[PDB]
């Protein structure tokens, strides 16, 4: 079980992890969050009272380092840093836990939410996103623009997910123009897949990792990234079957987390309506159409 | 984006364009079959592809064998038009090859910008016009042709005949849309109109009658009351 402690909070701040978040007041003894699973990726997040604009966070892994929070009252924010010195930081984290001033991540036992969420995100794969290389840890804001965004404009503060786009020469061979635009089979398997991705664990990494990144952040070209994933995997006529059974129970999650109160900005309805009802695998979800027409039914 | 009335005459300037009609690209013939079901036969059809400003058609003609073995001929169709519009740019010279492709149907844009992904500076634009280009097949020597045609084939045209030596574009232009209304509207009256006076001839070049000046007015205001009335007879007016 490791730690994120925290130097201070001289800002009050609703804090997120992972799917949890919790209110703390202005110059409250808060001094980190203990407990973290060991085994995931983790995202600790920010929203401060005084400006709700950016909501901003960190993107870390604790096997990968020793890492705390510390406010910056000259860029106003809680930065993510990494204490290279291991002796200190065990000191520091064991004098925070008996002063009891840490509050603990709180997985309940049946829980298999965030592992659902994560099943194969990697670190090492955010930080190829999250170009920050003297950084163990990615940061993510709600602002920040898309590779694919900034061609259609800062390079060094963008998100580089692998641009998709269905009306593109990669996407459609020279005399498969109806074949391919219909029926992605192709831009899927060979060209993402075997081409570019590897394995369909490295495509599912990337596509969990935009959802949550349009969750957490209301990163407007995340969630573009993520229902541009799915929209691919729909309308290919051909598709490995543990791949499909798999998206089914990924998205399923997905929706099972997302906060009802948010469906009307993070859920694209023409997306939706063609992956469940029109698309070839159309039944190939039970789960996610089961899940979606019970909780929203409106946006169908 | 979308051309209608308010930009016009844009297609009348010196950016080549063209317009795509796909109207008459899948034609068919329903009928009963003897067990007393219903089956369609196919007949030739064509791609319309006019230059507004030149008149200049490149009548593609869609012959029946193209669709002999394939399955859900209404969409091919769409794709069909627009490998055969690509194919047609691809064999002009670039200093020939439109700068704009304004497409007639929705449903052809995005056919259409698919197989042009090669030439991403020739802007595929809809219209909110409704314009009368399906009547092209009421025009008895476009109709010949593509009926007799054995083989894919394109055939040129000029659909203004020889009026831009004495009228712009824009009134060219504006003939043509009246001609095809009227003949969309109510083909019988329309071609009685044309060809009532035995003398006026058409010449072998040429799609429409040698009217003069006078006779064209007349002419265009025999199109105009018959667009009228059977607007008067369709809604009682
Ligand atoms: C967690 C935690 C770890 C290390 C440090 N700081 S240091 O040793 O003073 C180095 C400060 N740069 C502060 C902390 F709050």
């Amino acid at each position: 079980m490791n730690t994120v402690p925290f130097t201070s909070a001289p800002i009050e701040v609703t804090i997120g992890i992972d799917q949890y978040s919790f209110n703390v007041k202005e110059n409250q003894p808060f001094h980190g969050i203990k407990d973290i699973p060991i085994g995931h990726v983790h995202v600790i997040h920010f929203q401060h009272a005084d400006n709700s604009s950016m909501r901003y966070g960190y993107w870390f892994d604790c096997r990968m380092g020793n890492f705390y929070i510390q406010y910056d009252p000259k860029d106003g924010l809680y930065k993510m840093m990494e204490e290279r010195d291991g002796a200190k930081f065990e000191n520091i984290v064991h004098n925070f836990k008996e002063r009891q001033m840490m509050v603990s991540y709180p997985k309940i036992d049946e829980d298999d939410t965030w592992y659902n969420l994560t099943e194969f995100v990697q670190m090492d794969k955010i930080r190829k996103i999250v170009r920050k290389d003297e950084n163990q840890f990615s940061y993510v804001d709600s602002s920040m623009t898309t590779v694919q965004e900034n061609e259609l404009s800062d390079p060094a503060h963008s998100l580089n997910y692998t641009v998709i786009n269905f009306k593109s020469r990669e996407a459609i061979r020279p005399g498969h123009e109806m074949e391919d635009f219909l029926d992605k089979s192709y831009y899927l398997n060979t060209v993402m897949l075997q081409g570019i991705f590897k394995n369909s664990s490295n495509y599912f990494g990337e596509l969990q990792f935009a959802f949550l990144n349009a969750m957490f952040f209301g990163n407007y070209g995340s969630s573009l990234q993520w229902h541009a994933m799915i929209e691919l995997i729909c309308s290919s006529a051909t598709v490995p079957k543990h791949m499909l059974d798999k998206l089914d129970e990924i998205l399923y999650y997905q929706i099972k987390t997302l906060p009802e109160q948010y469906s009307d900005i993070l859920l694209n309805e023409r997306v939706w309506n063609i992956c469940l009802y029109s698309s070839f695998q159309k039944n190939s979800l039970h789960n996610t159409e089961k899940i979606m027409e019970n909780k929203y039914p409106e946006l169908l | 984006g979308a051309m209608n009335s308010s930009n016009y005459a844009e297609l009348f300037n010196n950016d080549i364009k063209l317009f795509v009609d796909d109207t008459n690209v899948y034609r068919v013939t329903v009928h009963k079959t003897f067990e007393g079901n219903v089956a369609t036969k196919a007949i030739n059809g064509c791609i319309f592809t006019l230059n507004p400003k030149t008149g200049h058609l490149f009548l593609k003609i869609i012959h029946t064998s193209v669709w002999a073995g394939q399955k859900r001929l209404s969409q091919l169709a769409k794709w069909k038009t627009a490998e055969e519009v690509s194919a047609l740019v691809r064999s002009l010279p670039k200093e020939e090859q439109p700068k704009q492709i304004i497409v007639t149907r929705k449903a052809m844009l995005d056919p259409l910008e698919v197989h042009m992904l090669d030439f991403p500076n020739i802007a595929i634009r809809p219209t909110e016009l409704r314009l009368p280009f399906s009547a092209a097949m009421s025009i008895d020597k476009l109709s010949d042709v593509v009926m007799k045609a054995t083989e894919p084939q394109m055939v040129l045209f000029n659909i203004y005949d020889d009026w831009l030596d004495r009228i712009s574009s824009y009134t060219a232009f504006s003939r043509l849309t009246l001609l095809l209304r009227a003949l969309k509207t109510n083909e019988e009256s329309a071609k009685m109109i044309l060809l009532s006076d035995p003398t006026i001839t058409i010449k072998s070049y040429h799609l429409w009658p040698s009217f003069t000046d006078e006779q064209w007015i007349t002419i265009e205001s025999q199109m105009r009351d018959l667009i009228l009335t059977e607007y008067g007879r369709k809604y009682n007016v």
